[PDB]
RNA sequence: GUGAAGAGGGAAACAACCCAGACCGCCAGCUAAGGUCCCAAAGUCAUGGUUAAGUGGGAAACGAUGUGGGAAGGCCCAGACAGCCAGGAUGUUGGCUUAGAAGCAGCCAUCAUUUAAAGAAAGCGUAAUAGCUCACUGGUCGAGUCGGCCUGCGCGGAAGAU
RNA sequence: GAUGUCGGCUCAUCACAUCCUGGGGCUGAAGUAGGUCCCAAGGGUAUGGCUGUUCGCCAUUUAAAGUGGUACGCGAGCUGG
């Protein structure tokens, strides 16, 4: 699992580590695992913009008064 | 299998407390000394190990011989401490340890630069000598193995570092 | 390698099977290799099966060869469109079927009979299964 | 591998140790000194015929010191003698290049009694047999 | 179960003899080295004394189905046993030839008629006289044991404790 | 050496072991049998 | 050598005997002297590990059924297209 | 048979496949094949078996010291399973061959000796002895193990223009 | 009721089953050298002649002169040689 993406440049498949999406930009591995449980294009693209991680232990979320789950 | 079977039955005085399947080997006269058991899942006991199935691995038998192995060897790690006399043959690479240094030649223009983990200590007689001091079975092997990463004992004129199993079994020359 | 002496007609259909043999057991021999299911055999692995044995086994005991390509087989060349005839002729075929036993022996101590039909199995398109014929 | 073997074989004539070659490479190998051996082997040698076959068995230790005994010769030299033979057939039983009496089969028997293990006089002999018959002899009762 | 007789049917035999005999002699060494061995292996055979090299299974399983005397307590670890119903000095002289190019501590115990005879004693046993001083040497031994041997070892406990 | 395809036993010592999903020949008597797939 | 047991076929025709080999049991019959061929089911593989030894066809047998024993031997084995598993066996009385 | 001359459901859109034969309208229910975590309607099912490959959910020849269950059966504390150490011997260094010929360069021998014990050697190596493990014995060792067969699951073989 | 080519200029791009450096295993490899070689799309990979030439022959450079596909790349780019 390397995230594969093909821009438009050089042969070859290009690829991105399963390390970088969890040590950088931390909300990219939970964003692009739910992503592609929704449909189409555009309720999918509302769907996906009600969904918040942030960096981590960090959340700005604190005035709402969040209700904790545990899955 | 007959080492799969094994009680293991820990001597006295050594410590063994266990948290499940991290189990920790505390006594006199050594630091370190440690396994996860992760394929199989180990009880205590007393101080008789029992070696059954953990939950998510299918392997059986294959693992349970090993974490028996590990805790047996961390047990000797504590107790006696394992062996220690390390050498090298071959002439103009060495394997002279100075502090925390162990200096030796590749013909390399920079320094080889081997060092002694913060974990382990050691002493030379001699250049191509080594005696290595610890007491977890592990470490000991774990700098041995950087050692001989370039300098493995070789199939046909045999230099390299010699400790525990050695691969040489002489060869030829091209012939006459 | 066996074969049938002279035949009949020169031209023969090409033919199938319908799901079983009826020399399944071994009858020859007092043990054998059985072809497990179905296929076609190009008279080439019948004489690489036989060398096979033969240089494992060697003057111990006799070899009973069970298969003998009695069927020929056309290729229509790549010249030449179909429904023009039947093509030149390719190869003779020995035609296996579900049970089909290929090789037998006896005379052979057993356990020299059963590397030696592992080797000819290497030189089969399929996969293979040995089979003992016990008292009955 | 501590590099210590029990019975080492050697076979060289009394008289040709000094040279490197009837001694061939091996004792080189395990870091026996050809020279040292030579004069080692001399000294047990001196009421032996020079040419005749001297039995040699060495154990080396982990340094590749050495210590040999050095034995009066085979019961395979002797029975080739007795028969008037002066080699085997290269097959035993199947081949006849003489026979053997039992009686000088007691005589090389009581020859080789120092090297013989065996707890009988009737022992010793019933080893020499099997060299006779690889020799191509018939052991005659 | 064994297939075979041959590892049951050694145990009855070995206490068969070992039970019997007039003099035998208890050592360890788990590879005695064969060029020392196989010459006394001759000898003993020289000397109507027999000699097993033999197993702590085969040796428990001994004890186990017939009931022995003064030679089960010498029986724990790697242990050869050499043995003799009759002329009793030939097994304790074949250790003192053995001893000559082997360590003369290798042994544990000796039993002799039936009593025990303690690792100083049978040195005395290995000696060896011609007849008359030989029976009366085999009775001294005896009577030595009987009664004489246990006073011994209750002084030879005594002087170890004993503190100044 | 080669790469190969099905593992038969060069030596006694040999061990033969899979490491992840490919057999490697493993032996410590002579490093010439290290096939790398069986 | 070998002592076992059968029970005799309630149905008989193709429908009965698929339900036997679904189950891993296979049939049988047992012919000879005066008295009548012998219809039974048998388990396949009760017998298959214990035919593995010869004296299952070469020494006589202990089979019951409904408390009757008439000894008996093993005879000529039907084996599946592609399975050697047992399709059908004979036996004799002895 | 189906499409041709038929809707819908399932398959990812898939003329002919699996289910079914659409009068029309039904913001009423069940059921088929197929589904039941989300796309997507329902089982992250209850009870028991097994496995490391994203196998599952992509296929063969072929192959081994990959791993479990089962019954029948040998071994089975009278010591297994079979590894490690130590001994590895007497004739003997068999015979021939050869510098010399040592189990192992080749071919013939396939035996004998005190023995509780050691194949005139199972496997390596060596231009070839040499060096080495090995059973057996006797230390360690104190309980399960494997061949035949039925049975779950693995494997590498399985690399191409976006 | 239209997927239209060779040869030659221009411009490429994708698959790595790599011409090559780079890390490493074997060798009947001592080291050199040769044989065996896994990892790996990242990057470089020559020019004049003759002929309408793919392919041929010849002269020559450089450590070097690649493998596969593209309506057997490319006239809604170029030219009938």
């Amino acid at each position: 699992k390397v995230y594969y993406h093909h821009t438009g440049h050089i042969g070859g498949i290009k690829q991105a580590t399963f390390e970088e999406m969890i040590a950088r930009r931390p909300e990219r591995v939970i964003e692009i695992a739910v992503k592609g449980m929704l449909p189409k294009g555009p309720l999918g693209r509302a769907m996906f913009r009600k969904l918040k991680v942030y960096a981590g232990n960090e959340h700005n979320h604190a005035a709402q008064q969040p209700q904790v789950l545990d899955i | 299998s007959r080492v799969a079977k094994a009680p293991v039955v820990v001597p006295a005085g050594v410590d063994v407390k266990i948290n499940g399947q991290v189990i920790t080997i505390k006594g006199k006269n050594g630091e370190l000394t440690r396994t996860l058991n992760d394929a199989v899942e180990v009880k205590h006991a007393d101080n008789t190990l029992t070696f059954g199935p953990r939950d998510g691995y299918a392997d059986g038998w294959a693992q349970a011989g090993t974490a028996r192995a590990l805790l047996n060897s961390m047990v000797i790690g504590v107790t006696e401490g394992f062996t220690k006399k390390l050498q090298l043959v071959g002439v103009g690479y060495r394997a002279a340890v100075k502090g925390n240094v162990i200096n030796l030649s590749l013909g390399f223009s920079h320094p080889v630069d081997h060092q002694l983990p913060a974990g382990i200590t050691a002493e030379c007689p001699t250049q191509t000598e080594i005696v290595l001091k610890g007491a977890d079975k592990q470490v000991i092997g774990q700098v041995a193995a950087d050692l001989r990463a370039y300098r493995r004992p070789e199939p046909y004129k045999g230099k390299g570092v010699r400790y525990a199993d050695e691969v040489v079994r002489t060869k030829e020359a091209k012939k006459k | 390698m066996l074969q049938p002496k002279r035949t009949k007609f020169r031209k023969m259909h090409k033919g199938r099977n319908r799901g079983l043999a009826q020399g399944t057991d071994v009858s020859f021999g007092s043990f054998g290799l059985k072809a497990v299911g179905r296929g076609r055999l190009t008279a080439r692995q019948i004489e690489a099966a036989r060398r096979a044995m033969t240089r494992a086994v060697k003057r111990q005991g006799k070899i009973w060869i069970r298969v003998f390509p009695d069927k020929p087989i056309t290729e229509k060349p790549l010249a030449v469109r179909m429904g023009k005839g039947k093509g030149n002729v390719e190869y003779w075929v020995a035609l296996i079927q579900p049970g089909k036993v290929l090789y037998e022996m006896d005379g052979v101590p057993e356990e020299l009979a059963r590397e030696a039909f592992k080797l000819a199995a290497a030189k089969l398109p399929i996969k293979t299964t040995f089979v003992t014929k016990t008292v009955m | 591998a501590k590099k210590v073997q029990a019975y080492v074989k050697l076979q060289v004539a009394a008289g040709m140790a000094n040279p490197s070659p009837p001694v061939g490479p091996a004792l080189g190998q395990q870091g026996v000194n050809i020279m040292e051996f030579c004069k080692a082997f001399n000294a047990k040698t001196d009421s032996i015929e020079k040419g005749l076959p001297i039995p040699v068995v060495i154990t080396v230790y982990a340094d590749r010191s050495f210590t040999f005994v050095t034995k009066t010769p085979p019961a395979a030299v002797l029975l080739k003698k007795a028969a008037g033979i002066k080699s085997g057939s290269g097959k035993p039983n199947k081949d006849k290049v003489g026979k053997i009496s039992r009686a000088q089969l007691q005589e090389i028997a009581q020859t080789k009694a120092a090297d013989m293990t065996g707890a009988d006089i009737e022992a010793m002999t019933r080893s020499i047999e099997g060299t006779a018959r690889s020799m191509g002899l018939v052991v005659e009762d | 179960a064994l297939n075979l007789q041959d590892k049951q049917a050694i145990v009855a035999e070995v206490s068969e003899v070992a039970k019997g005999a007039l003099s035998a002699v208890v050592a360890d060494s788990r590879g005695v080295t064969v060029d020392k061995m196989t010459e006394l292996r001759k000898a003993g055979r020289e000397a109507g004394v027999y000699m097993r090299v033999v197993r702590n299974t085969l040796l428990r399983r001994a004890v186990e189905g017939t009931p022995f005397e003064c030679l089960k307590d010498a029986f724990v670890g790697p242990t050869l046993i050499a043995y003799s119903m009759e002329h009793p000095g030939a097994a304790a002289r074949l250790f003192k030839e053995f001893a000559k190019a082997n360590a003369k501590f290798e042994v544990k115990a000796a039993a002799f008629e039936g009593e025990l005879i303690p690792a100083s004693q049978i040195d005395r046993l290995a000696t060896l006289p011609t007849y008359e001083e030989a029976i009366a040497r085999l009775m001294a031994t005896m009577k030595e044991a009987s009664a004489g041997k246990l006073v011994r070892t209750l002084a030879a406990v005594r002087d170890a404790k004993e503190a100044a | 050496m080669k790469v190969r395809a099905s593992v038969k036993k060069l030596c006694r010592n040999c061990k033969i072991v899979k490491r992840d999903g490919v057999i490697r020949v493993i032996c410590s008597a002579e490093p010439k049998h290290k096939q790398r797939q069986g | 050598m070998f002592t076992i047991n059968a029970e005799v076929r309630k149905e008989q025709g193709k429908g009965a005997s698929r339900r036997l080999r679904a189950a891993n049991k296979f049939p049988a019959i047992i012919y000879g002297g005066k008295e009548a061929p012998l219809a039974i089911e048998l388990d396949h593989d009760k017998v298959m590990n214990m035919q593995a030894k010869a004296e299952f066809y070469s020494e006589v047998l202990t089979i019951v059924v409904d408390g009757k024993e008439i000894k008996v031997k093993a005879q000529d084995v039907q084996r599946h297209p592609y399975k050697p598993k047992l399709q059908h066996i004979d036996f004799v009385r002895a």
